[PDB]
RNA sequence: GAACGGACAACGGCCGCGGGAUCCGGGGGCGAGAGGUGAAAAUCGGGGACCCCGCGGGGACGGGCGGAAGCGAAGGCGGCGGCCGGGGACGUGUCCGUUGAUCAAGGACGAAGGCCGGAGGAUCAAAGAUGAUUAGAUACCGUCGUAGUUCCGGCAGUAAACGAUGCCGACGGGGCGAGGCCAGGGGGCUGUGUCCGGGAGAAAUUGGAGUGUUUGGGCUCUGGGGAUAGUACGGUCGCAAGACAGAAACUUAAAGAAAUUGACGGAAGGACACCACAAGGAGUGGAGUGUGCGGCUUAAUUUGACUCAACGCGGGGCAGCUUACCAGGGCCGGAUGCGCAGGGAGUGGUGCAUGGCCGUUUGCAACACGUGGGGUGACCUGUCUGGUUGAUUCCGACAACGCGUGAGGCCUGGGGUGCAGCAGGCUGUGCGACGGGCGGCGGCAAGCUGCAGGAGGGCAGGCGAAAACAGGUCAGUGAUGCCCUCAGAUGCUCUGGGCUGCACGCGCACUACAAUGGCGCGGCGAGCGGGAGUGCCGGGAGGCGCGGGCGAGGCCGUGGCGCAGCAGGGAUGGGGGCCUGGAAGGGUGCCCUGAACGAGGAAUUCCUAGUAGCCGCGGGUC
């Protein structure tokens, strides 16, 4: 969860009133940490091929 | 709507079937409708078979069976659960086990 | 404790692609594990590679229906070819019911009752 | 339609025979209760009940067999035999030959209850009477009891008189049944249920509710939104009760049907939990005190929150500040655009205008998509019969198949030791447990359970889905809409007072009621936290000067007291000494006074192992 989502808020004064906008996103794995974590989700496991 | 093909009762190509009185609640149910479970069990309990062993005046005897036919109005029928809650698609079994 | 589907399905694989290189002992089958997969944390190992051993356990009597093991299928059509005690030879003189013959009176041959 | 044949028949009317049961009378036995109920009471019982056995009387009723079995036009019909009568189906080279179908009017029959006259009266039982239950109980329950229930002659003419489905007729799929007659070739007629399809239908369903917008077989009846109302008037019928038939005025935007998803159920069955319970431990509620809430008071005793999810909560331990309140006094952060405009400020209002955050559902296990299927559809399946799990966790069967959140995996601490580094030893890196092994259940099993091995076999936390709630917070906010206030201010600041008032109600804790104790010495003494000790003065609190630098209740040994409101208890109060601060109602120390409380009502909380409890210590606040 640290890894993987990052999360936002912003506040918005309008006419009416306050609106808040949580913006919450997950980020794809990459080895280059340049777009997501480097380590995977602990659930995912790797299977290497047998021939 | 209509709950029951039969409605219920028994009855098909009668007009009219004789009241009978429920044995639990005594209320006035007609034959075809009452829940009737015919129960032939020993006079003698299970439990006093062994009892009655070492106590008899006769070689082989065979304890008598008792005969009843309990005849149930169908509001004590399903309190006295003789007649299980089943689904509605469980309602069209007739056969018993 | 009950493995979820993360595990079992997991652990269906390894046995299935890895068969012939796994044991009953369960050490030695955590051995092959970090050797041939990458699974990151330790405890989640533990948890693969002892419903591996809870898979090969019943493998090696073969009770799964599921998965399919090159050797398992070779060893299993010697099996298949029975020596053959076929009753096309064992009966002569077919014994076939009174109205049974009376549907094959156009072509018949072997007639008893 | 009529005849005939062999059958069939709970079809009817009548006559006769019979059956046991309820009740009563009577005799004999027995000897204290019986009855009745959820529990009892009423009631009957030494004047012999109940119960047991015999006899007798009387009325009513046909159990078992007895069924989706028969018959009748329906109401209805059930012991047996007989008489009289009826009936349909079948069978037929029998007769007649269209005699038919359906119906206003009319006629007959018509359960129960009711009515009339007569007979009878065992049971049951409206009404009535009681005994209870209940807040009440005119009821449900117990007992008694009249009409009635019964029969005969008549009236009445109604029922959820239902298949809620008019009669006649043509056509239309299979299967299974336990009818009757015929045939003898899993047969035909005719009844009768049932199951699956077709078609129909809003759907439930349905062999007609099918052959209907591809709409036309005949005939009769009825309906036209709900309510008024099956009411009134008029009529006819009736001894009556009432029946038949049958409106309107006024009023109303729905009433209704079938099904879906929830929610609920004093419905059944599961599953699970120390906001459950058992088995337990300690309690709370009683006492005093500390603190919070209400109420009252007050110039003010600011205010939010009131079931878990308000009430030692707002990190809310308030002397000022805090601080919103009261009594006063100051001060103008009233900028800026030419006295006005407007900004700005406000612990002023609104958390029912909001953001954010947090609580609660959760201490849960639920939530959803892609595609496909079922249905006209909402929806359902997926997401499940069963088994399993803390878990919609999985096994499995499956019109579903594949996925995704949550659960798990995970992260942190805890124990065991491998290596490495360094110096109340420290911190890096790994290993180690997975339910693996074994035994028994379950077996595609998932798993459950016992033992061995082991440091360890549900360790403690953390993150924590979707949906909600008019949950709380505008008093955390330079987070904020709107409303109100802005110079005699609802602004800021200062001083004083209050938030600490007290007939009272309540929550949570503290210290106890003592001997398993208390008091006085000696001895041994933790972890979190690692900054603090020292020398001197003082009886203590405290003070002063240097200054890299800490350890508890208790337990053990022993002396006194010795069941006492007592050396238990330490409330209240008096006098003195200090600390902090600008300021004591604060804290501390000394002496003295020495309260209730002798085990705490109805109620009620928490808790499964290093846990409850007891016992201190440290940190936040300061
Ligand atoms: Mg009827
Ligand atoms: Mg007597
Ligand atoms: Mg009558
Ligand atoms: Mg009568
Ligand atoms: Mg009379
Ligand atoms: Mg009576
Ligand atoms: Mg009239
Ligand atoms: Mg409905
Ligand atoms: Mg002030
Ligand atoms: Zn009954």
């Amino acid at each position: 969860k640290e890894d993987y989502v990052k999360e936002a808020l912003s506040v918005v004064h309008l006419k009416q009133g306050v609106i808040g906008i949580k913006v919450r996103i997950m980020l794809p794995y990459d080895p280059e940490n340049v777009n997501g974590p480097s380590k995977v989700i602990s659930d995912k496991i790797k299977i290497f091929e047998p021939k | 709507p209509v709950k029951r093909k039969n409605h219920g009762r028994a009855k098909k190509n009668r007009g009219h079937v004789k009241l009978i009185r429920c044995d639990n609640c005594a209320s006035a149910v007609p034959k075809d409708k009452a829940i009737k479970r015919f129960q032939i069990k020993s006079l003698i309990e299970a439990a006093a078979h062994d009892d009655v062993r070492t106590a008899t005046i006769y070689e082989e005897y065979e304890v008598p069976k008792f005969f009843h036919k309990n005849q149930y109005c169908v509001s004590c029928a399903v309190h006295l659960k003789a007649v299980r809650c089943r689904s509605a698609e469980g309602r069209k079994d007739r056969s018993n086990p | 404790r009950v493995r979820n589907s993360n595990v079992k399905r997991a652990a269906k694989n390894i046995v299935e692609k890895y068969f012939p290189k796994l044991d009953c002992d369960f050490h030695h089958n955590k051995r092959v594990l970090e050797s041939v997969t990458e699974i990151q944390t330790k405890r989640f190992k533990n948890q693969i590679a002892g419903y591996v051993t809870h898979l090969y356990t019943r493998v090696e009597k073969g009770k799964v229906k599921k998965i399919f093991i090159k050797k398992h299928e070779e060893e299993r059509e010697r099996r298949e070819n029975m020596i053959p005690s076929s009753s096309i030879m064992d009966t002569e003189k077919i014994e076939v019911d009174d109205i049974t013959m009376q549907m094959i009176k156009d072509y018949c041959y072997r007639g008893n009752y």
